RNA sequence: AGUAGAAACAAGGGCCCUGC
């Protein structure tokens, strides 16, 4: 339930988990930045198709 | 009955045992008494008697 | 890790498509549920046939591929196949396999570290097994059995809850990061959540399975069955092995599962508060609601609020009914007239007036119903099916098993129907004094005759005589009832029939919203009364264990212990949010400002005056030692603070800190004056009364975000505030804002400021200010 | 649930529910609006919050909960007292420290539209606050007190979660000012139809609706029409005692021949001892072949009866050859192709390629379904029933699982009774026939699954255990593999259920045939076999099966469950009436009628009457068809009549001749139906000596 | 198997709560009640599984 | 009667014997503990001493 | 041939695939 669509919810949760891990867990800034770039590109493609 | 020594299966066969919270033990410390918490066990058993 | 990146790549590839993008863009998240149905839909007519015809194949099962490679499960172990590289048509990521492969795994496959967690996942069924082992069977005998059909519960269950209260409980124990806003059931039942959480944490588990099993652990399975003997969930769970229509496997099963004891305790408490509130004359309604909400009780290990148990129970008794009525709780359509029980099967009617002369000429109004109606009726071990017609008991049939019960059931039915001449001309024995108004409260003539019967057995004999007596016709000799309650006689009562074999309790899965008056008599959209205060026992003395009537009217302690307890309550209420409260001071390490609180200043007069200096030294030491470092126990400062008000001095500290009434507290050990436990860390017990500590800060013991939820609240959304997780949520400052993701597809903004007020008062008061 | 009030009571205070309920009753609006109002009302309430002013007096004064007239009275009173201008519309709350009304709004849509409409409606007269369930705020003045905002937003968040969970967070339950009229979108075509589907006297749905909405009861015309209909009907009522039942008329013609796939009474078997190593069927069929008896057989070209003897002879030779090669397969030649019906499936001819000349060339009339033809009472059925009742010199024919442990007397009782009964039944002949069916059909089912499109060879066998003598002699009696014949399948491509795969049956016997019974078979004189020497015959035929018959025959142990049920019921019923174990007594003493001999009745203890019921249940399993279905469905009416006759309940019926006709309609060429019909006639005859309602 | 313990009470594994002796309440029925008042027994709550 | 007997399978109630057991490996510890001296004292009451 | 019932089966799709 909620007010977000599916794409919005997915994106937001992925960014949150990326931070949650990079803060303490086994993740590097390089990996974090790569993940964030992938996600912003995915959002652009989703919103651009139509 | 109350006890502060966990059981072994061989010596204590007729007994059903539980663990009832904790309790306290009191011992000297210089000129005062102090208290150190320990667990507590409850030993339950049935038996007969006569006159 | 790498998996996270893989999920991100997968989402990107999927968004590159065109249709997938549209479907992931339109609507809210709820669509997931819909999409979950349009896929993988395929059934079969006769699965037995297809199982015998499918298992006859070579590779009839599917299975994961990567899991088999990782487990190093070979193929063709000993000339017997185990699987082959292929792709099932539906999954496309599974590979065909054979049944033998399963056995291979079970015998020489990968082993998990431990599996005793299973005993917790399936607690209900291991509970069945354990209860069974403690049964002592007996001989078997043959005879016919009188099995009555009725609705019962087959699952012994502690803390029966609702469904909305489980769907959330399944989240805070298993999927906590995806948990929604904290609901009232959570904040109130904290120890319960902590308990269910301690077992299923840091364990290898399949969570869908665990979640379903939790639903089963909290369900009383209600069934409409034939039944014989006592009614207890422990028997109903194994009724199949206790008796049928022609045999009985005797066995004693009395001392197991302790269910009905809790229910009888609840009813005793309800009777207590109902009578107490009845003591009033003008506010029995508000008095009763207040007494209810101001009470608590222990259930097994957990502490529950009374008003929460009352809205969960199903005891159709004239006491539970009133309470459930005051609290606006819907309930079933079961009547009650004194000790008996009643339930309407068919018919209708409407009130009508009539009068009777008590002594000589003294007109007294009493009502009756002007139509025909049919009723099931139940007294102890006796059943009846009767009909009333315009102030008359038309017919009645009985299926009980005792003469005494038969006579009493018949008599209470005659009264319930206003049948007889007594309702036309009352007896001489009754007078205007016995009429009504113990202290002003009238009494309808019905209950008057009721108590007149319960007073002396000879009144009951006379009332039965009020029913016509005649000579037993031929043939009907067996189905006739005398005055003694004998299955046959030469002269029997009129229009009465007996039989062996109880009557089937009717059934209806209906609910009704009733109300009540200022005299505590509930009504149901009609002039009919379903419950009252005259149909329950007069009085009795009882010693309740594990109960908390933290309300003035319901208290027996002296002003001294009450003063201590109220001081502790006031001192805890300062545990909220905002500066000047103890959490902020601890955070700032201002251990000095605590000594100067006003609350300690109100408890100061209670300290032993001749040694107030010595205690002060010791007390301050503990506090500073705990605050300067950060390793403190929130339940210990709240205990010793009241002693830090005076100035330190020198002397020998025995080990205890005494008040002025020879009641002490000892710093480190639980005693009668101040107790608490790591199991339920949200309670403080003072002189038995319980005190609820708010959930604003969490010390070393409390170990999750569960302990912070009463400190946050929602506010107007602000895009400037930062966005954080649920774990960094502890590092915010009192009064700050932060955005956060809640449940699924939802983002909000919270502010670390609490609001102790509720809606009950803000609604009730403003309402009463409208009836003027 | 069950009402919007009950739903709303979930997240509101029951008080606000009662208020909003009385309000909707006042305006008479759709009660689905109990929810919005309660929510709105509670917000206003918790906005008051019992705050106080500088003068120690209340600061806010609610006016929403009140009636409309009273609300207008207070609004004007306050506009006058504090010397304020009267407003055109009503408001929700009024404060005193500022002396200006305040209006509260709520909405779900994340846009200012609701606040724009309200601000246009009221301009800047008073203070307006519109909150959103998703955390937004729009106003025309300074913000409220902090605590007010926190409490309100928190409440609205909980409410939104609850509603979204109940699927009620929609325009329906939470509409704006405009979208408050929900209605079925009656289109154009649908209305055109509804006014056309009306009953006769009316011609437009409006007339019918007005006639139904105002219909009043007139009991007298109803009674008149009821009586009139009661007179032109003349329902017959026929007490059976006066109108008795004729006998049932079985059909006429030849006798119904043997139909079960396997032989039961004429079957002969070769036995050997079983070794656990060689246990499959395809192996047992070879072990029996090595000892040499199976190869001594050699039928001749002259059959005692039947047709197509050459094909059967060649097929038997190929069967022996295939067994000798250790590969249970047969080739597709002219013989096997003819007996297995390989290529005799119709050929398709699309109509698009059809013409009148084609039809006239080769007549293409519609297929004339040729329903079955009748038969007569079978006279060989009673012989089978008496043969399947006796012991068989061996036991353990039907495999069974083990007994679990026991802990209470009940389970001891259960084990004991179950052991006695199973020991009685496992020794009969009906049991060996059940075991034969179980194992042979299991083998055929497996083959059909693995080797379709291939003619195979499957034995007809069984496994048993020789009986237990006393401890004397050789102890530990041995096991046995028995072989009754050979079976052959033919390309069982069961692409779809209910299909058919023909099979062929070569069986061994020592009893010559009868033309009436063994009509379908093609018997041959094979040679000799021992016992002294005795002739041997070879019964051969062709038949079929399907997925369903396979599945059901393999599950032929249900007969035990039913039989045990009947017996145990009788015993416990007799034991309960006396409150004592009368189980052994009831089994050894209570006698049951079985049949007639020399015109007298016969009876025997329950312990020995079980076998009749068991055989009845097995035959139900074997000969079941639609005919037997209909018959067993129509005989209950007669038995209920019989019971009413036994207990002096004066039965009656409406048309008994029609019942007898329905029964006799389903009697055609089915040995079980015909047999049971003759026996039902005889039952009513034999009872007529003791009861009425039956004619002779 | 080894011979198990038999005496009625426990000797070595025992434990005892203590309190000061009052000559006016020197009876079993009274001693037990007093021991219960200070609330150390009511706190003994055995868990379900032994 | 005889039928009742045959029905219930009545027989003479078999008498059980105590099973033999091994040597206890906890007796010496109990003896040792018993010989020690208790913190409290005066457990057993006795009468007085005449002149 | 045969089966079964009040119509269907006695392979079906593209040499290969399969059995709801």
């Amino acid at each position: 339930i909620g007010a977000m669509s599916i794409g919005e919810a997915i994106e937001e949760k992925l960014l949150e988990r990326a931070k949650m891990k990079r803060d303490i867990g086994a993740i590097e800034d390089s990996e974090y930045e790569e993940i964030k770039d992938i996600i912003r590109d995915a959002k652009k493609a989703r919103l651009e198709s139509r | 009955e109350f006890s502060i020594r966990e059981p072994n299966l061989e010596k204590h066969q007729k007994y059903t045992v539980f663990e009832a919270g904790h309790t306290t033990v009191r011992m000297k410390k210089g000129e005062s008494v102090i208290g150190r918490e320990v667990p507590l066990y409850l030993y339950c058993r049935t038996t007969a008697l006569s006159k | 890790m790498s998996l996270l990146l893989t999920i991100a790549k997968e989402y990107k590839r999927l968004c590159q498509d065109a249709k997938a993008a549209q479907m992931m863009t339109v609507g809210t998240v709820s669509n997931y549920t819909t999409f979950k149905k349009w896929t993988t839909s395929r059934k079969e007519k006769n699965p037995s046939l297809r199982m015998r015809w499918a298992m006859s194949s070579k590779f009839p099962i599917i299975a994961n591929k990567r899991m088999l490679e990782e487990a190093q499960i070979p193929k063709e172990h000993n000339n017997v196949a185990l699987w082959e590289d292929t792709e099932d048509v539906s999954k496309r990521d599974h590979v065909l396999a054979s049944a033998s492969c399963i056995n291979y795994w079970n015998f020489c496959g990968p082993c998990v570290n431990n599996s005793e967690v299973i005993k917790e996942v399936y607690k209900s069924r291991f509970g069945r097994l354990e209860r069974r082992k403690e049964i002592m069977w007996k001989e078997l005998r043959f005879t016919l059995v009188d099995r009555q059909r009725r609705r019962v519960d087959t699952q012994p269950v502690e803390q029966r809850l609702r469904t909305g209260e489980i769907k959330d409980l399944q989240m805070w124990t298993l999927f906590e990061d995806e948990a929604p806003l904290a609901s009232k059931f959570i904040l109130d039942n904290y120890g319960l959540v902590k308990e269910m959480r301690s077992k299923f944490a840091n364990k290898p588990l399949n969570k869908e399975v665990v979640a379903h099993m939790l639903e089963k652990q909290f369900n009383p399975e209600s069934r409409f069955l034939p039944v014989f003997g006592a009614i207890r969930p422990e028997r109903m769970e194994l009724i199949h092995a206790l008796g049928g229509e022609t045999w009985i496997q005797e066995a004693n099963t009395a001392g197991i599962s302790n269910v009905d004891q809790r229910k009888n305790d609840i009813r005793a408490v309800c009777r207590k508060v109902c009578l107490a509130a009845n003591a009033s004359i003008m506010n029995a309604k508000s008095k009763l609601v207040e007494y209810i909400k101001s009470t608590s009780m222990r259930i097994g290990e957990t502490e529950r609020k009374l008003e929460e148990l009352i809205l969960e129970t199903d005891d159709v008794s004239p006491e539970v009914t009133l309470c459930k009525s005051a609290l606006g709780g819907q309930l079933g359509k079961t009547l009650s007239f004194g000790p008996m029980l009643l339930k309407k099967i068919s018919g209708s009617g409407v009130k009508v007036k009539d009068t009777v002369y008590i002594q000589g000429v003294r007109a007294v109004q009493f009502e009756y119903w002007s139509e025909q109606e049919e009723f099931y009726g139940e007294y102890k071990s006796a059943t009846a099916l009767f009909s009333r017609k315009e102030r008359s008991l038309e017919w009645i049939t009985i299926g009980g098993g005792i003469n005494e019960d038969r006579k009493r059931l018949l008599a209470m039915c005659m009264i319930f129907c206003r049948d007889g001449d007594y309702f036309k001309d009352a007896p001489a024995t009754i007078t205007m004094a016995d009429l009504s108004t113990k202290l002003g409260r009238e009494i309808p003539y019905q209950y008057v005759m009721m108590n007149w019967i319960q007073k002396s057995e000879d009144n009951l004999e006379a009332l039965l005589y009020s029913r016509g007596i005649v000579e037993t016709n031929p043939g009907k000799m067996g189905s006739s009832m005398g005055i003694d309650g004998s299955k046959r006689a030469i002269k029997s009562l009129r229009a009465v029939t007996i039989q062996s074999g109880k009557i089937d309790m009717p059934e209806s899965k209906e609910k009704i919203h009733l109300e009540l008056s200022d005299n505590l008599e509930a009504f149901d959209s009609s002039g009919r009364i379903v419950a009252t205060i005259l149909d329950l026992p007069s009085d009795k003395k009882v010693t309740f264990q594990d109960v908390s009537f933290q309300h003035p009217d319901l208290a027996v302690l002296r002003d001294e212990k009450t003063a201590i307890t109220k001081g502790y309550e006031a001192l805890i209420k300062r545990l909220g949010t905002g500066d000047n409260d103890i959490p902020s001071l601890i955070a700032k390490k201002d251990y000095l400002s605590l000594y100067n609180l006003p609350e300690v200043k109100l408890m100061a007069p209670l300290i032993r005056p001749n040694r107030k200096g010595v205690y002060s030294r010791v007390a301050r030491k503990l506090v500073s030692t705990q605050v300067t470092t950060g390793h403190y126990s929130l339940h210990e400062l709240i205990k010793v603070l009241p002693f830090t008000y005076f100035a330190p001095k020198q002397g020998m500290f025995e080990g205890r800190l005494f008040f002025s009434n020879d009641s002490f507290v000892e710093p480190g050990v639980n005693n009668n004056v101040f107790s608490w436990s790591k199991a339920d860390s949200s309670k403080i017990y003072c002189h038995g009364i319980a005190i609820r500590v708010p959930l604003v800060v969490g010390d070393e013991h409390m170990d999750t975000s569960l302990a912070l939820l009463e400190g946050f609240s929602v506010c107007e959304n602000d895009p400037r505030a930062p966005m954080v997780t649920r774990q960094d949520l502890i590092d915010v400052g009192f009064g700050q804002k932060v955005r956060l993701f809640v449940g699924q597809g939802s983002v909000r903004t919270f502010k670390r400021t609490a609001s102790q007020r509720a809606a009950s008062s803000d609604v009730n008061k403003n309402v009463k200010k409208i009836k003027m | 649930s069950k009402t919007f009030a009950e739903i709303a009571e979930a997240f509101l205070e029951p008080e606000a529910v009662r208020i909003a309920k009385e309000a909707v009753e006042e305006y008479g609006d759709h009660e689905r609006k109990i929810i919005q109002i309660g929510i709105h009302f509670q917000v206003c309430c918790m906005f008051c919050d019992e705050y106080l002013s500088t003068n120690g007096s209340d600061r806010f004064v609610l006016i929403e909960g009140r009636k409309r007239g009273t609300a207008v009275s207070l609004q004007n009173e306050l506009c006058k007292s504090y010397d304020l201008e009267p407003l055109p519309f009503l408001c929700d709350i009024f404060d005193r420290e500022e002396k200006q009304f305040v209006e509260i709004g709520i909405t779900r849509k994340a846009d200012d539209s609701y606040f724009q409409s309200k601000f246009g409606k009221l301009g800047n007269s008073c203070k307006i606050f519109v909150f959103s369930y998703d955390g937004r705020l729009d106003k025309n003045c300074e913000g409220p007190m902090e605590e007010q905002k926190l409490r309100i937003f928190s409440f609205l968040a909980t409410a939104a979660d609850f509603l979204r969970k109940e699927n009620m967070f929609n325009e329906i339950f939470l509409p704006d000012n405009e979208e408050t009229i929900i209605e079925m979108k009656k289109g154009k075509t649908f209305l055109e139809l509804r006014d056309e589907s009306v009953p006769l006297p009316f011609q437009t749905y409006e007339q019918m609706k007005d006639y139904c909405e105002k219909f009043k009861g007139n009991p007298r015309e109803l009674a008149s029409k009821v009586s009139q209909m009661q007179s032109n009907i003349k329902l017959p009522i026929k007490h059976y005692e006066q109108n008795k039942f004729r006998q049932i008329r079985l059909p006429k013609g030849p006798m119904a021949p043997y139909t079960h796939k396997f032989l039961m009474e004429e079957a002969w078997m070769f036995t050997k001892i079983s070794d656990p190593e060689r246990s499959r069927a395809g192996e047992i069929l070879i072990d029996f072949f090595k000892k040499g008896n199976l190869s001594a057989i050699r039928p001749k070209d002259k059959p005692l009866q039947g047709k197509y003897p050459i094909h059967y002879k060649n097929l038997w030779n190929q069967i022996k050859a295939a067994i000798a090669d250790r590969t249970m397969v047969i080739n597709e030649n002219d013989h096997s192709e003819f007996l297995g019906g390989i290529g005799r499936a119709s050929k398709k001819i699309p109509e698009i390629s059809l013409t009148q000349d084609v039809i006239t060339t080769e007549g293409l009339k519609q297929s004339e379904n040729k329903l079955p033809e009748p038969r007569s009472f079978p006279r060989w059925f009673n012989a089978e029933w008496m043969w399947a009742i006796k012991d068989s010199d061996l036991t353990g024919w039907v495999p069974m699982a083990e007994y679990p442990p026991a802990d209470n007397e009940l389970e001891d009782y259960a084990e004991h009774l179950n052991k006695t009964m199973e020991g009685v039944l496992q020794g009969t002949n009906c049991a060996r026939e059940m075991g034969k069916c179980i194992l042979t059909v299991g083998a055929l089912m497996t083959e059909c699954r693995l080797f379709p499109g291939k003619i195979k060879v499957v034995p007809i066998y069984a496994r048993s255990k020789e009986r237990k003598s006393m401890q004397e002699g050789l102890p530990v009696p041995s096991e046995m593999d028995c072989l009754f014949g050979i079976c052959v399948k033919s390309k069982s491509h069961l692409n779809k259920d209910d299909g058919m795969y023909t099979i062929i049956t070569f069986e061994f016997s020592i009893r010559e045939p009868n033309l009436e019974k063994h009509q379908k078979y093609t018997v041959f004189e094979a040679g000799h076999t021992t016992v002294r020497e005795v002739p041997l015959y070879l019964y051969c035929r062709t038949t079929a099966l399907s997925k369903i018959k396979n599945d059901w025959l393999s599950k032929a142990r249900r007969c035990f469950i039913t039989t045990m049920d009947t017996v145990e019921t009788i015993c416990l019923r007799e034991s309960a009436k006396a409150e004592e174990n009368l189980v052994e007594k009831t089994l050894n003493e209570k006698q049951m009628w079985i049949g007639k001999k020399n015109g007298e009745l016969i009876a025997q203890p329950l312990r020995e009457a079980l076998r009749v019921q068991l055989v009845q249940q097995f035959y139900f399993c074997i000969y079941n068809d639609s005919q037997l279905e209909g018959f067993c469905n129509e005989q209950k009416k007669i038995l209920m009549a019989l019971e009413g006759d036994k207990k002096n309940k004066s039965s009656f019926g409406f048309n008994p001749e029609g019942l007898l006709e329905k029964i006799e309609e389903c009697l055609i060429n089915n040995p079980m139906c015909l047999f049971m019909a003759q026996r039902l006639n005889e039952l009513v005859i034999e009872a007529s000596k003791r009861g009425a309602k039956f004619f002779k």
